[PDB]
């Protein structure tokens, strides 16, 4: 399930001593500086090591650079050494290494590199007294840093900090990235992260279950364009969104399929708002519906059901409105839906989860933090980033859980991804939209709930990175231009 | 060339 | 405040003796010619002085040019001399320099480049005689020209031509550009503006309180895009605007504020013109407003305050129409919100003037010279350019004031700015509404209404100048494209 | 003095753990190979590993391209295993490694890549028996063969071929390059040579007195070539040589002291031969020696002495011939010549080693190994790449020993240098008497006699390496043509 | 004749106050720094200023810097301070400058840029005391070091270090160079000269009558190549030269004629050594000069007047050897001789300067100084770069003296010429040989003396900077295969 | 380089 | 970069 | 451009 668990086997059932997976970690440091930085003679290091094997593994590295660089000097601020940091300790000084016990504030105008090795992974109290006094004159400092595993002051199991952290140009994790390199604020105090391979069996590297989404995932879950194909073999999505008042989240959401391949996309919308998506865009359907005051209600169901019925995903939620009559509609439509649903937005804030459990059919929810917080009745900080509380609900519901944010937590309860394309060009109304089209049509091309999900996530975000000036500039018609290139470039 | 280091 | 201030400080106060200044100021000239002409050896040079201190700083490049270019010749054309101009006379004759005191006409076809020396700063009067006569001529002569300080005949306080001003190819000026080389028509005769350090401490040239806006200064006032951000933390926006008749209006603002990087953005635009944004714009959302006749009226105030509580800033104005209803509307409108407007187009036409004092929010006006003076009831010619009546507008009505033209002055009647970015592709329609919804999505993200108006002016303008083709062929909706590539630029 | 000394006061004195040293040494193998190979993914792997530390090394290998290569295997070839390759070996089969005992020839046609880690440094006896027919088979393969520290088969202290050895294309070696590396055989059965630290301190890599001659030794060894400089700061040589017979050589040697920036070059040639130097570079001062037959003789030792007075250093012996005129001349002359001497060609064939222990002032020798073995009556095979004569040599005679080949061997005794510049191209009449004027030259210019030896070696065959054309077209007058591009290209 | 009688005279005689003069010094340091270093901005400056108005310039330079860059400090060294200097401390301290008294050697590590304004021109003394010290502290400081004028502690007038100097990476002087920029080792200490126009009368900038002689200088000497021409157009040399010690040195004089465009170039060496020179280059004419033992004697001397009557030039004295034959000839033949001539080596060595103030016709003799001083009966360090002795003596015996060195000096005793082309590649046998046929050929071509001396020793010193290797590397063959490439470069 | 000329 | 690695 | 340095 997790590192420490696999040091720990790697040590006490396949053999490998101890000091030798914390010697590769503090070459794989030394060699990932040196790649970054590149020849490291003419630096001078201060490395700040604690007592734990994070300061064992700093001890590595200064050991490391001795004789090699300008300077190194170890100010050592622990209490107590573990077996293995006594171990580098005894080394680094039997080399000729000189250690300190104190950190005089101007000694980091002596140094270019500070090598942060003072707290490792699973640190779970609030730092206070003199190390947080340290690490922010060391933030202050202006200097290059490099932290060893993560940031010291970041929660490695949550991203959080844990009231103050080492902002890290660089990170030289081991086996795997940590859940805090990838949820913020940890994501951004890492800088830029390296993960290094410092000997565990490639078993236990895979023995776990959560992952980040990477090009090469993606690219294997990619449906197949087979060359005798028609309109038929790409599937087809019901979007069943708009509303007199929010008239454009339609056309997005049934570009998004299209742009990922869909062959056949059909939005159902409020008349006359369903004719503002095929001016836009003519190569879609969108079916007037007969409302009485521009919101879908149960007067509807029985249509929405009927265009259900020959279509492979519907996508129910953008733009529709929040009232009671859409409430009704959407909680009846899903609880008698006997297809696959991507349920997005203002389908989310009127959904009764009972109908979710009791659905035969699969779903996919994408909520954005605040949506999730109203969903489950929790605060949005309780909810954000909480990628144990997606799962629970996942497992729960039956249903796949994209929870949005600059990391996206894409979960089943048993399978957890993170997605970290993207970037803030995304924070702006109608992305959402995109990306729940984008879903409901690679669900439409045979992936699953989850693969559509991680996919999508991705290329979403992708595609927003591939946007050709400022990011803040970025908008959804754009982002649909951009999914396409987004693609190719997977390949 | 990627035996000691993953990406992100 | 001034710089004939700041001079006077630098020598009284600071001890710099005054021939310094003008040995500086003179030779400032001479390096700024070269680097606009080159190698100035093969150059034959007409120098032009006045009495005044401007024609002792001609005396300094003539005196600083003997020896060195192929001919150098000073007409001085004062009746009297000061000290200073006595002194840089006396040794440009002692240098072997040849002074004559009639201007022939033909005399400059002797030359390639005239020096315009004759009149500087705080020159109050029409030129009228033989003055006149003399600049005319080197106007209609197709010499290089360059103007010291100023071109002579242009008022440095306002920008305004004294019945005559010379064109100048290139000015040198001292310490700060001045008022007139960045209104016009002075920006126009000034030419290139290079603007020389000749000494005086760095103090007093921050002791001015209008700039120029550059490039640097919206650099830094941009907002910050911390990648663990969502839509809430880009601002809500609302725009009310449109009618029946102008529907195209809406489009364009909400698309201005998303183009800078608000996270949402709502329009309230009378039925069915509301329909008109999400067509072009899906990521828009345009609320129907439904109207009596095609306008906003009392009937719709409820409604719109309501659609206020949930946004940042409301940005009212662009394309409302001006009736009585509407008059109603704007005006009650904005005494009841407690919210940040932006009060452009219409909005200022029917706008009470009392009810912007008695707000406790903020506003930002941003009349284009025809609404100003209506505003104040004034002439355009009164208006136009006038930053003083700008400031004491703006400090009466505790609003800011971005008073648009081809230089665009925006104060808040204690520090002024001057945007000198843009084309005359911004003279055409949409071009106004594009800058209302920056403006409202800066302030938005956060910037302060001055900060927005100084950012969003100096952006509008220079997306204006990116585009590709000529500048007359711009046209709103290019405009809007190319924002983010402006916004990149800046970086 | 050498390295496993090294390994062993790193091991006991300064206290790294054997395995450390060991994980390293494994590791540094795979780094290199995805450093010549790129990406191991699709590779296959055949270690082959004996009982020694080597093959524990091998081990090491093994396991870390578990899981991450296409295949490994290996094939363990010893009989019993040391502690550390016993700990290796369980981790290799505890990370779920195969290993075979017998290896099947066919067996390499089923990988790519063939890693020997058979027998490491220190194999003393002649290798047969099925070692022998293992290592035929892995260089008749025609696969890709990386050898962990020296090529099996290999004397690292000697570089000879035990009988029989591995031809590596590339070769991992440790700490240091070893003896075996950089003498022949070895230095071909080593190809590529990458030096890896392994950890040891930095101290007990410097303790070793024997070093490959490197660009930057030479670099910072190159004399000054100060401003303020006249043809006397670059010091002054005679060279003694020619003869009737041997016309060219004192050309060749004359031209190689100017070539590295002596200031004065003196030849003294009999006549009319003399003229043949001036004729071909008039630089040179070409002296004529009145000659009875042609020769050198007692007749010319007091013309010669005094031709010494003015001069910094002699060089004596290209093209003198061997009669027993010359022998008395040579002997008796450098008896009495009190300045440094550069005793080449025919002045080391007549010379009495006897002269050479009775001279206080210095002396190098630049013996190719026939006039080596008969300077010291033994045979070419004997005092071919015999670093410890040389030393011993040169320790005996108070003097510096360049015993050439294809790696050439710089000794005072006390320091030993080896150089591997060079090509086949210098294989050829005329490249030594090349030589022997640069090192004459870097004498003048104030280089001690092993500086100046170093230097020259280095240069001498950088320089034919820098030849543009094939390398066996290479004559000594190109040669002398590339000198200054290699000075330049040092720095 | 001087820069401090120049500044005098600007000041009382054309009324430039000196307050501007020296503002103009400070303000071209700034200027020139900047373009050395780039933008000053984020450079910090430690002024060191003495009590002279060299620290009165610094004092400019430093409150010219303030508020402009990240710092400013001077450090103040003098006693008491010049009214100029008083002035300049007193402004820059109204500005808000910095200024201490004590120089502690920490100092230097706060800060990038040492301006060293500490001492000017018209230095007499030796620097001993805390003066010393502090010098010697920035010299080991690796700071970057802009010296003001010149470096403190050369002496300008001679550039002899008074016992210490400041080592400058950029000196900025003032109206012209020094003598102390130009003659080492004050040319070294300089670094990169820039020479400031600071506002003196271009009159007096000119009646300075030495020069460095400059690219365009000698363009516009270079004789001219009418296309109507024959062989007899561009005149005829001999060149008598040679001996059977020296017989490759009439091959590069005469060699040094014809690559500068000479028509007829004659050799008389003697007999089988002329023979040397048409076997490399055939153009030559070599004359065998039947001798008695190798060398010339008063036996010749009638055959060479006889090739002297048909032509322009007689050059003399390369390698002709000294003996009292060899001086009976020379001093005979140049008394008789009707003909200028270039007398060089061998021949000033046996010269009798009697000889020389009776000769009607012209000479130009070229030592290098060890010549010199044998030539006067001095010390090579009395006459090394000796320009006023070199002056004295060329006026005395009618001749134009080439005085070499890295620095050449050229003098008819009237006007002197300072050559800087060059490189220590000259510091070897040949060069000065190949210098005298070119300065034969100018003469031949109709340069006078003088100008052929200078634009000979311009040539030759930029054809050794053409060399396209090492120059230690650079022999005199090469040197003359580089002459025509000189040339066109030129122009 | 900045020292003696601003821009607009 | 040389950490690791040195030439021949 | 020329008027304020000359070179060596």
């Amino acid at each position: 399930h997790h590192m420490k668990e696999i040091d720990e086997l790697t040590i006490k059932e396949y053999g490998v001593d101890s000091r030798i997976l914390m010697e590769r970690a503090g070459i794989s440091v030394v060699l990932a500086m040196e790649e970054e930085l590149g020849n490291l003679s003419d630096y001078r290091f201060l490395v700040l090591c604690g007592g734990g094997n994070n300061g064992g593994d700093g001890f590595v590295v200064a050991r490391n650079l001795l004789g090699v660089v300008k300077d190194v000097l170890v100010v050592f601020l622990g209490k107590k050494k573990t077996p293995d940091c006594e171990y580098n300790y005894g080394l680094y000084k039997k080399f000729g290494g000189k250690v300190v016990e104190q950190f005089e504030p101007s000694i980091l105008n002596e140094f270019d590199v500070v090598v942060d090795a003072i707290f490792g992974t699973g640190l779970r109290g609030e730092i206070t007294g003199e190390y947080a006094e340290i690490i922010n004159l060391v933030n202050k400092s202006g200097k290059v840093v490099v932290s060893v595993d993560v940031p010291s002051g970041i929660d490695s199991n949550t991203g959080k900090v844990l009231r103050t952290a080492v902002k890290a140009d660089l990170t030289v994790t081991f086996g795997v990235p940590k859940i805090g390199h990838i949820l913020f604020p940890g994501r951004d105090l890492t800088g830029k992260l390296k993960v290094a391979n410092i000997g565990h069996p490639v078993h236990l590297i895979n023995s776990i279950n959560r992952y980040v989404i990477t090009r090469e995932m993606v690219r294997s879950l990619l449906p197949e364009r087979p060359r005798d194909s028609h309109k038929g073999t790409y599937g087809k999505v019901l979007i069943i969104a708009g509303s007199r008042l929010y008239s454009g989240a339609p056309v997005l959401s049934g570009m998004g399929s299209l742009k990922v391949g869909t062959g056949l996309v059909k939005l159902a919308v409020p008349f006359p708002q369903n004719l503002i998506a095929t001016s836009r865009f003519p190569e879609l359907i969108s079916v007037p519906i007969d409302t009485e005051k521009g919101f879908f209600s149960l007067q509807n169901l029985q249509e929405c059901l009927e265009l259900s019925k020959d279509v492979d995903v519907v996508a129910i939620g953008p733009g529709l409105g929040n009232n009671e009559h859409v409430r009704e509609f959407v909680n009846e439509f899903l609880k008698t839906l006997e297809k696959p649903a991507v349920i997005d937005a203002d389908a989310i804030n009127v959904l009764d989860t009972s109908v979710l459990k009791e659905r035969k059919s699969p779903a996919v929810l994408t909520p954005h933090p605040g949506e999730m917080a109203r969903l489950v009745k929790k605060t949005v900080g309780d909810v954000k980033y909480n990628y144990e509380l997606a799962e629970e609900f996942a497992k729960e519901n039956d249903c796949v859980l994209v929870l949005k944010s600059a990391t996206t937590i894409v979960t089943d309860g048993e399978k957890t991804l993170f997605n970290i394309t993207g970037n803030t060009g995304l924070s702006k109304g109608g992305s959402g939209d995109v990306l729940t089209g984008m879903i409901a049509g690679f669900i439409a091309q045979g992936l699953s709930p989850l693969e559509a999900s991680t996919v999508s996530v991705y290329l979403h975000g992708f595609a927003a990175e591939l946007f050709e000036q400022d990011e803040r500039g970025l908008t959804a018609s754009e982002l649909l231009r951009l999914i396409p290139e987004a693609i190719r470039r997977l390949k | 060339x990627x035996w000691x280091f993953h990406x992100x």
